[PDB]
């Protein structure tokens, strides 16, 4: 059968921005303006606060949604080609960590919001994106043996959670499902909001988890990563203080949350 | 910060009539004793001259040019209010006060901000949307003697700017030609990451 | 079922993307939202199917291939945009649960997928296609139920449920019987909302292929097509059209049991998507258009152009063309507080000898004018030519099917008394009535009347009387505006002339064929039918005392003055004056009637009634 | 695109629309009157040998070509959806030609894309009838007039190909 | 009437209400357009809204007013005067090359003009001065100094004590002149001179100087000097010797090197163009005689290397400064800016030079064509001002090139002029001052040495200056350590060409004087390396390396332009 056969900074953000999120996980280099910096912090910090608001008004996952996604177009754009928005937003996090540093308190409120906008966004990616970036984070599935050995305590596990969050009200649709379902075994303290709502299958100090549940360990390492860079970020403030003309920026920042 | 509170300390840009010499402060499209803007262009009210864009240009970007030179002649003032000695001398320690005994730290006396927010200035008078929100500093005050007694319309205004919008992008184009080149401007990341060398 | 969620989010990616169509849904919202506070459009939008092909060839491909897996998300996704846009607060019971989402169209590059009724074939069963023929059946529009509510009258609580059948989604579900439940679940008795239970239209058609393609004179073939909501009623029979939607089978094909021993096919229809008319009259301006059709106007003497330009291989009888110009112009039609009538259309009759073009320049009205039927005098009755009994339903006859046109007769001369008759109505009252065993009823027949005759000797003699020559009485002769005589006088330089004009006439040669291969300014017919439609909608002159002055004493002089002229003089002919006189004011582009105006009028009608100027 | 190419010398004589930028005395017998100059935008079709030269020569050139409609957005999304049901020979019947020239004199790069795809698809069908032999002539017969000028002698040298090699081998 | 009638003869007479007339009145004075025209945009106006109705009421005039503005805003954004060695050398005749129409590649005589720089750390950001970093380029100097001195004339480090405390035994003390008052009133005499030392030497302490036992001095304001002398009563430091500072060495090149360049020229001379801007007069533009020069060096003159200082548009002209520019007829569309004015009247003139000339463009600090506005300054922008890359180089200011093996040093400020001195003596008096002022730049190894900088100021307003960014001032020094072998420092003083300490310097004066007469210019001819003539001068070492020694062969001709 027949057969044929800086730049550097931008081919950095295509390859942050392949998986249409990112851990925030590198030092950028190059150069933007101090007006881009301002707006730029401003901006993620308008749609964090709209995000901690609504979670001091106790609202859920779908309102905070409906209200946080017209905002992204206008000041923080997601699921986008364009070089621009995605330094705007790798930028406008960076920035925002040396604001939000300076104390335990502002480093919780901190974590807190982008955390939750980080579960958003997810929300909003494919499911072939989200395999994709979770296998870009270099993030153990049981054997099919285990998986038979243990399926009666398993499909009583998840057969409620498959009703409820699946819709499959058809137990010959919750059966068909759960045959074609991974699971995944780590120690129970990993998952342990799941254990004390019984979401998770025990044994022997194990947790046993379907592949259609576990985004929250997903944002917790997001959440964990960011506060040690955070406190990092902490330790090496003194090299911030060389440049002047950033401080009354940050300080304005900081103080909508104080 | 609004443009009037940002540019309080900056000098006006005054231009002179190429036919009668008649200087006037100029400020952008608005209403003015000395100047009206037409559909086409800046006409000056003494002799109803019509400036040509490189008649206009040229007398920015040579204001521009002198505020540069002015900045390099590197006029320095001690901080003292007792001293408050003028020099263009430095010495080897730069901030400290050359006239002995003195205490003081020397500073320029016109500074690099007010270099860029003179530039900035230059450059908001011929940015079209700050003429159409009409949010230039004003070159009159209401009180003052050369207040304009007719005033242009908002919708006048947003005519006025469509109308100029080439020779506006012209004038801009000049002031950003130096403040691309001003220092005071960039923020350099790749530098500013040393923690991830550590 | 998780795809279905996929499919909604890809098409809300393109909807993103393409932006004009947001500005099309917040548009027809904020003109239904502003009318409603005192004429309400559709809750639809036309994709170009090419945009959608550039976007994601996958999700084309499935819409063009497997319609009932990627229509019905796309469209739930439409919905979805509208609805997250703003609308007006507290909606009424009927707002709250109507049951009615947003629709999709198509437009663009079917491919191998445009077809025709003889050529549809079971490999495109399940497809989308287009089809293009004639209609010529349709059903009476009828309501279906889809929706009904319910109120329980113990506990206070509002319940309702959904209905369906196998015609009203593009998915297959199980037939639902058409009952309404009188007793709730907890044994309380229930009572229907009409008002707050929804309905929607219903419409059957049948479409068949062209009789220009059928072959070898075999039998035609046809399909019948399904209509709802918004595309009932936009279509009558002898419409050629274009039909857009999903090609589908139905029913049981006789395999639930029956004596056919299943010989008999499955039954199928066209599920109508979109529809589109064809044009085998009316055009639509363009700005530049207005401009042009403005400036030309003031011009000195536009009416000489315009006239020169109507049928220029026709040489001579300016005045006749003028006639014409000013018959497709026509006047003003009145109508007075108390009822009563008066006429705006005018009439022209022309007379003469053999080969004198009548015919021929008869011919140029019906290829010019926005609606016209032609017919020939001998080739049409009375009842055939107004209106006819069948069965009790009552048919149009030609006269009433060009209501707001013209109808052409040639050969008037061989029309029998019998028939002629029937006309002396229509010409005036503008109305057709008929009082036949069973039926009586008026019609409307608003047109104008031009037509063609020989005189009585086989050519004109003018030594004897008009009315020996023309046999034809004078009640008839008063209801044309204007009367012209015409003959072929023998003279040497009027036969050179019009000999070689003809013979330039015949050498001409269209523009993309060479030699011997089988195929003052004047302006084009395409912008003179502009220019008329135009002026008949858009200006309406209004009379004024210079042009009265002028009017009465020209009818007064003309009836009083003793003169050998060729038509009887009425009070018809003042109304002749005042049409004549606000059709020339019209195609001025003036909104009133001047002087001069009235002048033209008058020196028009002299020369056709007293034969010279 | 040799010299005394009879295919090249008759497709170079097809018209394309053009507009004049200078009024010229005496020319108008191109507008098919001797006696009268050519003036400034007058719009006329002109055949591509002509046109070809008077767009090029001075500085502003005589003449400017205006987009043909054997080019227009409709045959393109044409093109593009299905190109083994199009019927070129109708469009025009010396098709991949002047393409070419035309991509040559304006050197376009996405209607090389769009070309080189129209013509990779339909030489798929066109093996598939050349490779089908008798041991009918409605199925091939449809897809056969819809070929271009260009199309048909790579039909005739191929069919002919494997007709000479079946016949050798069966003998 | 008039409007009216004008209206009511378009517009219906449904439009004879008063209120209408106004505003349509209003609309035609707004916009400018024609009652008609604003009847015809009304029937615009009544398309495509599916109203017929479209009556003449203030409403919808007012719908037609915003259909006006959207309209209006859519049709928008739709649209010989003095010679050096005449009596010794022959003018060269020049490249051979020029005028030949011919395409060929220019195989064998190329001059090669190669930057003897880097040019990216002139590519700075201007505006921005530090006067921490400023301090410490001006500190750095006086250090660098010291160590040139010590090596040179073999002094311990304990040798070098601080002036400014008080010492019986003589000391050495190196420091950059100052004046004795820091509100100095710009004369400064022997007695007003003070001496600031180091950060390390001194602390930075200025002592007054006592110059009584010296007979003769040259000194000059930022000048970096080396005293022997004490402090004895802590109040002056008496100068009892001033110590000359080492001039630095000169360029040399090997044998092999120069067998080479003799080679390239096939023992032809060398012929080199000087010319510096301004290049028309104070009351116009025309460029008349600089299209007359140019037709004239390349039919008659022929050089192998035309280097051309700016200001090429002096953004100090009195035409820009007061507004005054003329309109010029002779472009189509006539320029908006001065980069504009640059491309429509200079680009097309140095286009015409021959390929064969390899043409420098230095720029100015008042050149409006260059952003960067600051001394030291980067190179122009070729391809901004549209210039052949075959035969156009852009250099710096100031800027070190070498033309095969000769070093050449350029600087566009006027240090000539700005450089005052304050001497004392007979001897020093005598001497002319412009060959003083050479040594000066030669001995502080640096173009511009002054500091502060010159200022120009009017009736007091600033007008302009050297504009010294003061943290890049390491960028004027003499790249390599050693000497250029010509000197070019254009001056509006009078022209010179003069052998100072075995350095050409030239100043070729302005091409053309503020009144619109001649001005000058500098040829230049130097004749080519011999190993066998003896001009050359053999150094002995590990690798035998020649002296260029250009001064004995090189004429230089100033010639009315
Ligand atoms: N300028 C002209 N004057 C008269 N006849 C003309 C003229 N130009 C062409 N004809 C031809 O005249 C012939 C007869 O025209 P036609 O309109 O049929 O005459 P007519 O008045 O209807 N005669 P008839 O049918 O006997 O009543 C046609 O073949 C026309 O083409
Ligand atoms: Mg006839």
């Amino acid at each position: 059968m027949f057969r044929q056969s800086s730049e550097e900074e931008k081919k950095l953000y295509a390859r942050l921005y392949e998986s249409k999120l990112s851990f925030y996980d590198l030092p950028p280099q190059g150069e933007i303006t101090l007006e881009q910096f301002e707006i730029w912090a401003i901006d993620r910090l308008k749609i964090l606060l709209e995000i901690e608001s609504c979670l001091s008004r106790n609202k859920s996952i779908k309102e905070i949604e409906t209200i946080i996604k017209p905002q992204f177009q206008k000041l923080l754009p997601f699921n986008t080609e364009s070089l621009e928005d995605r330094k705007k937003d790798y930028y406008s996090h960076f920035i925002l960590r040396l604001c939000f540093c300076r104390s335990k308190e502002l480093r919780e409120k901190f974590v807190r919001a982008e955390t939750f906008l980080f579960k958003i966004r997810f929300n909003m990616l494919t499911s072939t994106d989200q395999t994709k970036f979770v296998q870009s984070l270099d993030l153990q599935f049981i054997s099919n043996e285990e998986k038979a050995e243990l399926s009666h305590q398993l499909y009583q596990t998840v057969s409620a959670s498959l009703q409820f969050q699946l819709n499959l009200n058809e137990e010959h649709q919750r059966k068909q499902y759960f045959q074609q379902e991974k699971f995944i075994k780590l120690p129970f303290e990993n998952v342990i909001e799941l254990v004390g709502n019984r979401l998770v299958f025990l044994k022997d100090g194990y947790a046993y988890l379907p592949q259609f549940q576990q985004l929250n360990l997903l944002s917790n390492e997001f959440a964990s990563k960011l506060n040690q860079e955070l406190i990092k970020t902490y330790q090496y403030l003194p090299r911030l203080n060389e440049d002047d003309r950033l401080l009354p920026i940050l300080n304005h920042l900081s103080s909508g949350y104080t | 910060i609004t443009d009037v509170e940002r540019f309080k300390d900056t000098v006006t840009l005054e231009l002179s009539c190429p036919s009668c010499d008649k200087r006037f402060p100029f400020g952008g499209i608005v209403s003015s004793n000395y100047y009206r803007v037409s559909y086409n262009g800046l006409q000056c009210k003494h002799c109803e001259q019509l400036f040509t864009p490189l008649q206009l240009t040229s007398q920015i970007e040579h204001s521009i040019r002198a505020h540069i030179s002015l900045y390099y002649a590197g006029w320095l003032q001690c901080d003292d209010s007792t001293c408050g000695i003028v020099t263009r001398q430095v010495s080897v320690f730069g901030k400290r006060c050359l006239n002995d005994g003195c205490t003081g730290v020397m500073r320029y006396k016109y500074s690099d901000k007010q270099l860029y927010n003179q530039l900035l200035y230059f450059d908001s008078l011929f940015d079209c949307e700050k003429n159409k929100k009409q949010e230039l500093k004003p070159i009159y005050l209401p009180d003052d003697l050369d207040y304009p007694k007719e005033q242009l319309t908002e919708s006048s205004i947003k005519a006025l700017t469509e109308q100029n919008r080439e020779l506006m992008e012209t004038g801009r184009s000049v002031v950003q030609k130096y403040l691309n080149d001003c220092g005071r401007r960039y923020v350099d990341m790749t530098s500013i990451f040393d923690f991830m060398l550590n | 079922d998780a795809v279905f969620g996929d499919r909604v989010r890809r098409f809300q990616e393109f909807l993103d993307t393409f932006t004009s169509y947001r500005d099309s849904v917040r548009s027809i919202q904020v003109y239904n939202s502003n009318n409603a506070a005192n004429n309400i459009l559709p809750h639809r939008i036309i994709i170009s199917l090419d945009d959608l092909r550039e976007f994601d060839r996958s999700f084309w491909s499935g819409i063009l291939v497997e319609p009932a897996y990627f229509i019905p998300p796309a469209e739930k996704a439409l919905t979805d945009l509208a609805d997250s846009m703003d609308d007006v607060p507290h909606p009424n019971a009927s707002a709250v649960s109507s049951r009615h989402p947003w629709k999709l169209s198509f437009k663009g590059s079917f491919g191998a997928h445009a077809l025709s009724p003889r050529t549809l074939t079971a490999q495109h069963l399940n497809k989308l296609v287009s089809v293009e023929g004639i209609v010529t059946k349709t059903s009476l529009v009828r309501p279906k139920l889809i929706r009904s509510v319910h109120y329980a009258a113990k506990t206070g609580r509002f319940h309702y449920r959904d209905y369906t059948d196998a015609t009203t989604t593009l998915t297959t579900r199980i037939p639902t019987p058409a009952i309404y439940p009188t007793e709730d679940t907890e044994g309380n008795k229930l009572t229907t909302e009409y008002g707050y239970s929804t309905f929607i239209d219903h419409q059957r058609i049948t479409v068949q292929e062209m009789p220009e393609m059928a072959p070898a004179g075999q039998l035609p073939r046809s399909i019948d097509v399904i209509l709802d909501d918004d595309l009932v009623d936009k279509t009558k029979p002898g419409d050629r059209v274009n039909v857009v939607g999903v090609f589908k089978s139905l029913g049981a094909g006789g395999m639930n049991q029956s004596n056919s021993n299943t010989l008999i096919g499955f039954k199928t229809l066209i599920l109508g998507n979109t529809v589109y008319p064809l044009h085998a009259a009316r055009q639509m301006l363009t700005d530049f258009d207005i401009r042009n059709i403005n400036k030309l106007s003031k011009k000195k003497d536009i009416f000489d152009i315009l006239s020169q330009s109507l049928a220029p291989s026709i040489y001579g009888h300016d005045h006749i063309k003028k006639a014409i110009l000013l018959m497709l112009m026509g006047g003003v039609e009145k109508n007075l507080e108390n009822g009563s009538h008066l006429r705006g259309d005018i009439n022209i009759l022309m007379v003469g000898d053999p080969s004198t073009a009548k015919s021929q320049l008869l011919r140029f009205v019906l290829n010019t004018a926005s609606l016209a039927i032609a017919t020939t005098g001998r080739g049409s009755s009375g009842v055939g030519l107004t209106a006819a009994v069948t069965t009790r339903r009552l048919e149009a006859g030609a006269m009433v099917l060009a209501d707001r046109g013209v109808v052409c007769i040639d050969e008037f001369d061989k029309m029998t008394d019998v028939d002629r008759v029937a006309i002396h109505e229509v010409m005036e009252q503008q109305t057709v009535t008929i009082a036949k065993a069973g039926i009586h009823t008026t019609l409307n027949a608003r047109c104008s009347v031009i037509a063609a005759a020989n005189p009585v000797f086989g050519q004109y003699d003018v030594n004897r009387d008009p009315h020996q020559n023309i046999a034809l009485p004078d009640s008839l002769l008063s209801r044309f505006d204007l009367l012209f005589v015409v003959t072929d006088d023998i003279n040497e330089i009027r036969d050179r002339s019009i000999s070689e004009h003809v013979l330039r006439t015949h050498r001409y040669l269209p523009p993309g064929y060479l030699e011997g291969e089988p195929v003052p300014k004047l302006v084009t017919i395409p912008f003179l039918r502009k220019y008329v439609q135009y002026a008949k909608e858009r200006v309406i002159p209004q009379l004024t005392q210079e042009a009265i002055n002028v009017i009465v004493k020209n009818y007064t002089d003309l009836r009083n003055d003793d003169n050998t002229k060729k038509s009887p003089i009425t009070a018809r002919t003042l109304e002749t004056l005042i049409r004549l006189a606000t059709a020339h004011a019209k195609v001025r582009l003036s909104k009133t009637v001047n002087k001069v105006d009235a002048k033209v009028a008058a020196n028009l009608l002299r020369f056709a009634l007293l034969g010279e100027d | 695109m040799g010299y005394y190419d009879i295919d090249d010398v008759l497709a170079d004589g097809t018209e394309f629309p053009c507009k004049f930028q200078y009024d010229i005395p005496g020319l108008g017998y191109l507008e098919n009157n001797p006696g009268r100059p050519i003036t400034k935008n007058t719009k006329l079709s002109l055949p591509l040998w002509l046109a070809r030269i008077l767009a090029i020569v001075g500085p502003v050139p005589f003449v400017e070509l205006l987009p043909p409609d054997m080019f227009s957005t409709k045959v393109m999304n044409a093109i593009k959806t299905d190109p083994v049901a199009l019927d070129l020979h109708s469009i025009n019947s010396h098709f991949f030609s002047l393409a070419i020239k035309w991509i040559m004199l304006f050197s376009e790069k996405e209607l090389a894309n769009v070309v080189s795809e129209l013509l990779l698809q339909r030489a798929q069908e066109l093996n598939h009838h050349a490779s089908s032999l008798s041991i009918t002539n409605i199925a091939t017969s449809t897809f056969l007039l819809k070929l271009e000028e260009m199309e048909k002698e790579i039909y005739k040298k191929s069919h002919e190909s494997y007709k000479d090699t079946k016949r050798w081998m069966f003998k | 009437m008039s409007g009216s009638i004008d209206v009511i003869t378009h517009f219906g007479p449904d439009a004879d209400k008063p209120e209408i007339i106004t505003a349509l009145e209003n609309l035609t004075k707004l916009h400018a357009l024609s009652v008609e025209d604003l009847y015809i945009k009304w029937e615009q106006f009544s398309n495509q809204r599916r109203q017929t109705h479209t009556d003449l009421t203030s409403k919808n005039i007012d719908e037609f007013k915003q259909f006006l503005q959207l309209q209006m805003e859519k049709r928008a954004n739709q649209i010989i005067l003095d010679s050096l060695n005449p009596e010794n050398i022959e003018i060269s005749s020049g490249n051979p090359n020029v005028g030949l129409l011919s395409t060929e590649e220019p195989s064998y005589n190329q001059v090669k003009v190669e930057p003897f720089y880097d040019a990216k750390k002139y590519k700075f950001r201007t505006m921005r001065q530090n006067l921490q970093e400023a301090s410490d380029v001006l500190d750095d100097q006086i250090e660098s100094f010291t160590k040139i001195i010590q090596n040179h004339y073999k002094l311990s480090p304990n040798d070098f004590a601080d002036p400014t405390i008080q010492s019986q035994s003589e000391i050495y003390a190196v420091g950059r002149i100052v004046p004795d008052s820091p509100t100095y009133d710009k004369f400064l005499n022997p007695e007003s001179l003070s001496l600031e030392t180091s950060r390390m030497g001194g602390v930075g302490r200025r002592v007054r100087l006592d110059l009584s036992q010296v007979n003769e001095l040259s000194f000059f304001l930022g000048q970096i000097v080396a005293f022997k002398g004490k402090n004895a009563n802590g109040d002056y430091f008496t100068v009892n010797s001033i110590l000359p500072l080492p001039y630095p060495n000169s360029p040399v090149s090997t044998s092999q090197e120069l067998q080479e360049f003799q080679a390239n020229l096939e023992g032809s001379s060398l012929k080199v163009i000087v010319t510096c801007g301004p290049y028309f007069a104070n009351d116009n533009f025309s460029l008349e005689l600089l299209q007359e020069f140019i037709d004239s060096i390349n039919n008659e003159v022929k050089p192998h290397v035309l280097i051309m200082f700016g200001p090429f548009i002096d953004i100090t002209h009195p035409l820009i400064a007061s507004g005054k520019l003329p309109n010029f007829p002779q472009f189509k569309t006539q320029p908006k800016t001065l980069d504009e004015l640059f491309l429509k009247l200079f680009t097309p003139i140095l286009k015409t030079i021959s390929p064969h000339i390899q043409t420098v463009l230095i720029p100015s600090t008042k050149d409006a064509i260059s952003n960067h506005a600051a001394y030291p300054q980067a190179s122009l922008i070729r391809k901004a001002l549209q210039l052949p890359k075959r035969n156009f180089k852009c250099m710096a200011n100031p800027s070190s090139f070498q033309i095969n093996e000769i070093y050449f040093g350029c600087s566009n400020v006027d240090t000539f002029k700005d450089l005052k001195e304050v001497i004392k003596g007979g001897t020093t008096s005598s001497r002319y001052r412009l060959d003083r002022v050479s040594e000066h730049i030669l001995q502080q190894r640096r173009y511009y040495p002054i500091f502060p900088g010159s200022i120009r100021t009017r009736i007091y307003e600033h007008i302009s200056g050297a504009d010294l960014d003061v943290s890049y001032l390491g960028l004027t020094e003499f790249v390599g350590g050693f000497s250029p072998d010509i000197m070019i420092i254009p001056s509006e003083l009078q022209h010179f060409a003069r052998v100072v300490q075995n350095v050409v310097v030239i100043n070729p004066g302005r091409f053309i004087r503020a009144t619109g007469n001649r001005g000058s210019y500098a040829q230049i001819t130097v004749q080519c390396p011999d190993l066998e003539d003896g001009k050359l001068t053999l150094v002995e070492g590990e690798e035998p390396v020649y002296l260029h020694n250009v001064w004995k062969r090189a004429r230089v001709d100033l010639i009315a332009s």
